[PDB]
């Protein structure tokens, strides 16, 4: 499976939303964009 | 219909304020969905890590094969390695490297002067391999000066 860059990049803006089996625990919270979906 | 990876990757996480595993993707639609919710480099903390390396490859002592490896590294101006950063990680998860089983994951490390990007590689002493890695990471790239490899 390989992929070009540009392939990969449209992809980029369809997929915003946090994997909901992502945990954010407290002490990676300073990892986390400031705006998260 | 989800685009699978070739090998499934772990980003890993340096906290400053020690080396923690994030979150593992297998998928095209997994990776964007990740990375458009972590901080680019440009935005994370001053000594702070962010790796990204093939699923079951800690970058830690553990694994020796790629630990005591090649490691080719990249300075960038601080706040402007967003791109180099992006381009690399698309590079290897796209297994767009022609020696890409030599490569083992990527770090991008923030500090108060630079930001560095290094690739962690495996057989340091296949001289062919780590050209080829280090010509084609420039040209992915395109960076005007210094790509430098290390082997311990």
């Amino acid at each position: 499976k390989k992929y070009s860059r540009d392939f990969l990049l449209k992809f980029a803006e369809q997929f915003l939303d946090l994997p909901h089996n992502f945990e954010v625990t407290s002490d990676i919270e300073s990892l986390m964009s400031t705006h998260t979906n | 219909q989800p685009h699978p990876l070739e090998h499934s990757w772990t980003f890993w996480f340096d906290n400053p304020s020690s080396i923690r595993p994030i979150y593992t993707f297998s998928t095209v639609e997994e990776f964007w969905s990740v990375y458009n919710n972590i901080h680019h480099p440009s935005k994370l903390a001053m000594r702070a890590d962010l790796y990204c390396f093939k699923h079951k490859i800690e970058p830690k002592w553990e694994d020796p094969v790629c630990a005591n490896g090649g490691k080719w590294t990249v300075n960038f101006p601080r706040g402007k390695s967003d791109n180099g950063w992006l381009y690399t990680l698309l590079a290897m998860i796209g297994e767009q490297f022609d020696c890409g089983d030599e490569i083992c994951g990527a770090v991008v490390n923030v500090r108060s002067g630079q930001d560095k990007i290094s690739i962690w590689t495996k057989n340091a002493s296949n001289e062919a391999a780590q050209a080829s890695i280090g010509k084609q990471w420039k040209e992915f790239l395109d960076y005007n000066e210094s790509i430098g490899f290390i082997f311990h």
